[PDB]
Formats: C-alpha cells, structure tokens, sequence
C-alpha cells in the first residue's frame, strides 16, 4: 500500500523478533547457571 | 511469524520428551555412562566416559544456527564435566549463538522514518486545522468551491488521526484490524476527493450551466460513499478467508480490489486533466490594457482619422492581424476572399488593413493587393500594442480566419474594444462567439468569408452600436469567468498529477530491496511525501489562495493602526 503501512508491518515483525530474542537470552542464562 | 509464545510451547514439548527419555534409561541401567538431563534448552544423550558429546543446535529454537552443534564432555567416571569453581554442568553453545549477536542496527532506520511520519503528519494536521478554521470563520470565503476544499481537508485530517491510532496500539488484535480499515478508507477518500476537485473544475469549464447544490450532493456521495463500498467488500473478502496479520495487506491479491478503484480515479483525473489544458489557457488577456475607455472621441472620429493616416476615405473597415502562414492563421483565406470581392461593386465601399509577418510569398501577395487596390493597407513591421488597441477601437470588423485556434485571445481583445469579430468556427472562437456577438464561418473557405464580409457591409448601413455593446459584454464576462477558473486550476491541475504520478510510481516500485540503498531512499522519500500531503493541500487551497490572503491582511491592518 503506502509507505506508512509497510513501516507498521516491519515494526511489528521487529518488535516480535526483539521479544523472542530476549526470551532466548534469558534461557541461555538459565543454561549458564545450570 | 514465530512468536515468543510459539517458542515457549515448542520448548515445553522438548522438555516433556526429555523427561520420558530419562525414565526409559533409568529403568535399564548399564555401565557407568553420563545420564541424560535437561539443561532448560535441549536434552543431552547418554555420554561415554572420557568422550565429547555433540548435539546439533535444536530446531525448536528459531534463532539458533541450525548448522552447528552444542558440546559437552563426560568424565572418566561417568559424570558431566563441570564448570571450574562451581558445581554447575559445563556446556559449549558458541556455535548455536554464532549469528545471534545482532544487537540493533535496524533501530536507526525505523526511528528516522517514524520521526518523519510523526513530524510530517503533525505539520499536516496543524496546517489543516487552521485552514478549515479560516474558511469557516471568514464569511467572505463561504462558497461551494471552499465547501469542497473543506471535505478534502477533513479526509486528510482523519487519515492523520488514523495513523496516530495505529502507531499508538503498536507502541503498547481486533482493535488493530479496525485501525487499518479506517486508514485505508481515509486513504481512498483522499484520492476520490482529489477526483472530485478535478470533476468540479472540469464541470465549471465544459458545463455551460448546472446546479452547484445538486453537484455538491453528488460529490459527497462520490467522495465518501464509493470508498466505503469497496472497502467494505475488502473487509468482507478478508475476514472470511483466514485471520492473517494486521499490516500484511501487500502479501495477497486482496490489495488489488482497493488499489484498482484508487487507480481508476487517477485514470479519471488524467482524462479530466487533458481536457482542461487543451481548453483553458495558461494566461488570459491583459484586462487592465484592453479597454475602450482608454480612447478619446467617438468611434466614427477615430475611424476617419485612422483611414486618413493610411490615405483612404471613410468606409467599412476590416482588419486582420496575425502570422502569415499557409495552413494555420489563415491569411491565405483572406487574400483569396479579397480577390473574390475585388470584382464586386460593393468592394469600393470596403476598406482592408492587413497586419502580419511570415511566409514571403504571402507577404508579396498581400503587398500586391495593396498596390493593386486603393482600399487595401498592409503593415509588415512590428506595431506596439497601443497602436493595435487604437485599431481595435476604430475598425468595424476584425477578421480571424484561423484554421485552428484553441483559445482565441485575439478575439477577446478586439471584442473588448468594440470591434465585431468575423472568425472561423474552430476551437475557442467557436465557444466565445455567438450570433449576437459576431459572425462565424467555415474554416478554409474563401467563399464563405467573402459572403460574410458582404453581409457585414449590409449590416454597417444600420447602427452597429448595440452590436458592439453585446461583443464587449461577451468578452468581458467570458474572461471574468475564465480568470476565476484559472485561479482554481492553478492548484487543482498541480495536485491531480502530483498525487497520481507518485502513487503509480510508488506502487510500481516493489519491496524487493530489503533495507538496501534503493530501499532506504524510496522509503525516506515516500514517507516524506505521504506525510506532508495534508500540508500540500492546505497550502494549495488556503495559504496560497488570493481571497484568503486578502482577508488576513485586512484583519492584520485593522489590528495594526498607528
Ligand atoms: C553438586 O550438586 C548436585 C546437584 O545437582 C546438580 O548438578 C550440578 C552439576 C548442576 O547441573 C546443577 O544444576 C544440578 O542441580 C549434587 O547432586 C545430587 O547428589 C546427591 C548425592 O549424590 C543425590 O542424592 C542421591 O540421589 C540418588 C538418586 O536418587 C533416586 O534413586 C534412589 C535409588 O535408591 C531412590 O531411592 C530415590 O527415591 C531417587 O529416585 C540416590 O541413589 C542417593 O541415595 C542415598 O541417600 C538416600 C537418602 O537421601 C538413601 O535413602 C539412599 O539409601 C542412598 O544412600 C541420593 O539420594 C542427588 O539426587 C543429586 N541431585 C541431582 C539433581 O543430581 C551433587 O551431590 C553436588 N556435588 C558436590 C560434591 O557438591
Ligand atoms: C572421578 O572419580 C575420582 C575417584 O572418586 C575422583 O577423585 C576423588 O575426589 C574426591 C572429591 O571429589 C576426593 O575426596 C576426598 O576429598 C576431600 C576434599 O576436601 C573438601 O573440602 C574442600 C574445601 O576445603 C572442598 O573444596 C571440597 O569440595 C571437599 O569438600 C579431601 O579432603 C579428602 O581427603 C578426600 O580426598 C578423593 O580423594 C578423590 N580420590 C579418589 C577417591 O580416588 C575424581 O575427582 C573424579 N573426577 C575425575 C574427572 O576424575
Ligand atoms: C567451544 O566450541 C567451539 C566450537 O568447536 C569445535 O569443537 C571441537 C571439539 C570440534 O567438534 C570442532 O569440529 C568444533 O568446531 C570452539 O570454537 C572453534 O574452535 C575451533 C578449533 O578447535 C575452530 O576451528 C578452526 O580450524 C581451522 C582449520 O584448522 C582454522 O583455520 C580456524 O582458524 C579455526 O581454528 C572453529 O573455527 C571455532 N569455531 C568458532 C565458531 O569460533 C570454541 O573454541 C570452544 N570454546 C571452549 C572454551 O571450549
Ligand atoms: C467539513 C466541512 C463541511 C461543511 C461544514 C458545515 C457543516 C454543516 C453546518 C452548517 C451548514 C449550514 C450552513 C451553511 C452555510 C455556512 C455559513 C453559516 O451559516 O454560518
Ligand atoms: C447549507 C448549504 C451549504 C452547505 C455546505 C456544506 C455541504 C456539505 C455537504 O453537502 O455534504
Ligand atoms: C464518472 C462520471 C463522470 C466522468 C465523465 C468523464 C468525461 C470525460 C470522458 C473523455 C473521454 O473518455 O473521451
Ligand atoms: C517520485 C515521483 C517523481 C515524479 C513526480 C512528477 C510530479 C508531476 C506533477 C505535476 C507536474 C505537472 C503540473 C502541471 C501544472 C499545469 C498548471 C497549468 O497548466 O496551469
Ligand atoms: C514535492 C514537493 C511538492 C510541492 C507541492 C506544492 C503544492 C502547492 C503548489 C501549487 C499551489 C499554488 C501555489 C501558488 C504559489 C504563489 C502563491 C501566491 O503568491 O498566491
Ligand atoms: C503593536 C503592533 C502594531 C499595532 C499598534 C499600532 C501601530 C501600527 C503601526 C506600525 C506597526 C506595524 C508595523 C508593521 C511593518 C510592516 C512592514 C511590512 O509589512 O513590510
Ligand atoms: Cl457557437
């Protein structure tokens, strides 16, 4: 559509990716503690 | 596509599989191996004493390098190798986390483009709010033309409110769908109200007479109704098939049932644009100059003095002024018509003044008639427009035998000065001249022009003052109407192709570059253009409008009185 639509879509995927990586780094700390 | 919740579910399943595997091993113990155990991410197998154990990076972890392996070591006794200094099991995860040091580089692009969005839409909303308030405050600015502008202003204002709602719920599911639906509706009303601006301007020019109230009612249904139609069809086709993402409109063919109606308005605007520019001249006549009130004495006195300067007696005077060419301005048609009339007895009552330059053979032909007949004057030198105005206000008829004439500004100049036009029924002369304000003839026909000149001579035997007055009112009311339309077209003819060409170019440019040099320059420019669209419309229809500026200067002068 228009450029403002694709920005919201890339932002949505970027925030979900950020949330997922933060969860993975938290598990990696649990592995480190184990 | 992969959510944090989805990874949690996949990790829970992997943990349950590890618990079952360990129970199957404990029921049949043998030897001294390292036992399986769950370390919160993956399940380790049986370990042989003194051997390194490698496990491929788990599939259920989306962000891992799935071509690498995690590592452990098993003691000679049969215990997993520990971390030195602590009672923790040691492991090597460097390969799985290899390409997982991304940190943030995309933040720079998303923050810049998002700032351009908020800045551009804020300036657009602020400029549109003061624009709609000015048009509603001053009572002198209340007309159908400004009512259409206020509808166009409101559509861009609601579009700005929609994106502020979209990024608000983004900063924090069905609430997102209604947000993008309202945005696509307002986006469609913007392009359809631009088509309304083109239809209104095209109607003022090509419709001699219509009802503005009824047209405004049809424009409201066109601008707000039709976008709601194919957007509702869009929501109907969308929600039924599945329940995909909120902002991935471009992925499926569902986007074409909304882009096509928007494209249809752009094609309609290109049609209206071509019709208007072929008929509406870029600049009118100098109204401050072409006025008979600049002349002194009566028209009879001015014509007698004029013909005396050329060395002729009084008579019905016909004038031609224009380029001497073969198939355009039509001086060849006039010269042939003068030869046809030269054998008539009525020729002695006529006077001819031919002014122009161009083809040498037509210049010699004109000079030949001037030398052959004592009632024909030819001027090939350059004349000031003061002397041309003297001729328009002294002669009886002006002959305009053009083969084509899109605007006919020469007719309007002569008619404003009382000269009755005899012109070809082509182009603008056809729309300007009627039976009560001139004589029209078929183009390229010397006989029809000769007969029209004969009818003009018989007409001159009676008083022509009333005929001259009708020609003045016609030229004055035609140029007044044209100058009013030109002010509206000064901005409408700019916004129609600007929005249309940008939309088509941006639609034909794909998202293939994926944050490359091409991608960042397209995303930066399209965000700048789309965000300041309301600011562009506010300037074109209010801040640059001559009536609006004159009203704020009137208010500022009353507030600044020494
Ligand atoms: C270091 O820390 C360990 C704790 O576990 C960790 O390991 C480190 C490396 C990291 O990975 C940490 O994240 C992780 O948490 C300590 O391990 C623990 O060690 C003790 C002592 O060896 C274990 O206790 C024993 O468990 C045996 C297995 O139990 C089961 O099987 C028996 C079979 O008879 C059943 O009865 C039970 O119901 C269970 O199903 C068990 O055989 C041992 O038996 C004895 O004691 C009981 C009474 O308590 C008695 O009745 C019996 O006759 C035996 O005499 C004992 O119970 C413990 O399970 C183990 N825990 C884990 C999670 O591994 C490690 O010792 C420590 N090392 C040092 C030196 O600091
Ligand atoms: C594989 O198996 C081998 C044979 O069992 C292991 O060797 C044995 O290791 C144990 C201890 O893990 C030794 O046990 C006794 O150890 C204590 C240690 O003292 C403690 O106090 C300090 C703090 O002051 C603390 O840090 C320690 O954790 C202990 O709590 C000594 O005080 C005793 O004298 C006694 O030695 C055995 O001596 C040792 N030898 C045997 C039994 O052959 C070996 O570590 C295992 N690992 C590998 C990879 O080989
Ligand atoms: C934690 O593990 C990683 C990954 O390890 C290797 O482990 C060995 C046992 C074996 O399975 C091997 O196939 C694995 O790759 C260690 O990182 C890497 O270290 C190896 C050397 O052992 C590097 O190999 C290379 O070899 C070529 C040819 O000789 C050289 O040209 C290269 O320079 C390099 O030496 C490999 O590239 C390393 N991998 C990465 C991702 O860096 C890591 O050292 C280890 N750490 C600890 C503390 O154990
Ligand atoms: C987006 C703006 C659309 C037009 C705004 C007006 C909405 C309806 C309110 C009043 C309409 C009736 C009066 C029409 C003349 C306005 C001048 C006046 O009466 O003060
Ligand atoms: C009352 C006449 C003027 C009304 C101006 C706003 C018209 C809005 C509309 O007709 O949609
Ligand atoms: C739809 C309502 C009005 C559209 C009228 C279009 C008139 C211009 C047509 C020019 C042409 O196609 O030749
Ligand atoms: C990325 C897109 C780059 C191309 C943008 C092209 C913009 C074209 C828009 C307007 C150009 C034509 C304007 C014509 C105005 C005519 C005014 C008049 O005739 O009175
Ligand atoms: C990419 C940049 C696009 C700029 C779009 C500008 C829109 C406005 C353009 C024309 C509207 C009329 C402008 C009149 C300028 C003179 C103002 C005046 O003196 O009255
Ligand atoms: C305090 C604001 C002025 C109102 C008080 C009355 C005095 C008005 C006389 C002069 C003040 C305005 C001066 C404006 C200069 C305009 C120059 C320009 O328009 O180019
Ligand atoms: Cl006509």
């Amino acid at each position: 559509x228009v450029a403002e639509i694709q920005l919201m879509h890339q932002r949505a995927k970027w925030l979900n990716s950020l949330e997922r990586v933060e969860w993975l780094r938290k598990k990696l700390q649990d592995v480190h503690n184990y | 596509v992969m959510t944090k919740e989805e990874q949690i579910f996949l990790l829970h399943r992997a943990q349950a599989q590890c618990e079952k595997r360990l129970k199957e091993v404990l029921q049949r113990p043998a030897g001294r191996p390292c036992l399986p155990e769950w370390d919160h991410i993956l399940c380790w197998p049986l370990g042989a004493p003194g051997e390194v154990v490698a496990v491929p990076c788990p599939d259920y972890i989306y962000d891992f390098n799935h071509k690498g392996h995690a590592y452990r070591r098993c003691d000679r006794n049969g215990s997993w190798e520990l971390v030195p200094g602590h009672n923790r099991t040691w492991a090597n995860y460097s390969e799985c986390v290899k390409f997982l040091t991304n940190e943030t580089r995309e933040r720079e692009v998303f923050d810049r483009l998002g700032m351009i969005c908020t800045v551009g839409y804020s300036v657009s909303l602020a400029s549109l709010t003061v624009a709609v308030l000015i048009l509603a405050y001053f009572r002198r600015l209340h007309c159908t033309r400004n009512y259409i502008h206020m509808h166009l202003f409101l559509s861009f204002m609601l579009r700005a409110v929609s994106i502020f709602v979209m990024d608000a719920v983004l900063y924090s599911y069905a609430g997102c769908r209604v947000a993008v639906t309202f945005f696509l509706y307002f986006l469609a009303t913007n392009y359809y109200w631009i088509a309304v601006e083109g239809l209104y301007l095209h109607s003022l020019i090509f419709k001699a007479f219509f009802s503005e109230k009824k047209y405004l009612w049809g424009f409201t249904v066109f601008g707000w109704g039709l976008p709601a139609i194919f957007v509702a069809v869009w929501v109907s086709v969308r929600a039924t098939l599945a329940n995909t993402g909120c902002w991935d409109l471009s992925s499926g063919n569902n986007k074409w049932i909304i882009q096509v109606p928007i494209l249809a308005s752009i094609v309609l605007n290109f049609i209206l644009f071509i019709n208007i520019v072929r008929v509406l001249a870029t600049k009118g006549i100098d109204c401050s100059f072409w006025n008979e009130s600049y002349l002194t004495g009566s028209r009879d006195e001015r014509k007698k003095s004029l013909l005396s300067k050329f060395g002729m007696d009084e008579g019905v005077t016909f004038m031609f002024i224009g380029r001497f060419d073969r198939g355009q301005k039509g001086v060849d048609v006039l010269l042939k018509a003068i030869e046809i009339l030269s054998s008539k007895k009525e020729f002695q009552e006529m006077r001819f003044i031919i002014i122009g330059k161009g083809d040498p053979e037509l210049e010699g032909w004109a000079r030949s008639l001037e030398e052959k007949h004592g009632n024909v004057k030819v001027i090939t030198e350059m004349l000031s427009r003061e002397f041309v105005r003297e001729l328009y206000g002294s002669v009886d008829f002006v002959i305009i035998p053009s083969y084509f004439e899109p605007f006919g500004l020469v007719a309007l100049e002569a008619m404003c000065l009382g000269a009755i036009p005899i012109a070809s029924a082509v182009g603008g002369l056809r729309d300007i001249i009627t039976n009560e304000t001139g004589i029209l003839v078929k183009a390229g026909d010397p006989g029809e022009l000769a007969n029209a000149i004969l009818k003009a001579l018989e007409l001159s035997r009676s008083d022509l003052s009333k005929f001259r007055e009708n020609c003045k009112k016609r030229a004055m009311s035609f140029s007044d109407t044209r100058q009013q339309y030109r002010k509206l077209a000064k901005s409408t003819l700019v916004l129609m192709p600007l929005f249309g060409v940008h939309y088509i170019v941006f639609m034909l440019t794909p998202y293939t570059e994926v944050s490359g040099t091409l991608w960042q320059v397209r995303m930066h420019y399209e965000m700048l253009f789309n965000s300041f669209q309301g600011f562009f419309v506010a300037i074109a229809y209010c801040f640059c409008n001559g009536e609006v500026q004159a009203e704020i200067k009137k208010s500022w002068s009353r507030w600044t009185l020494a």
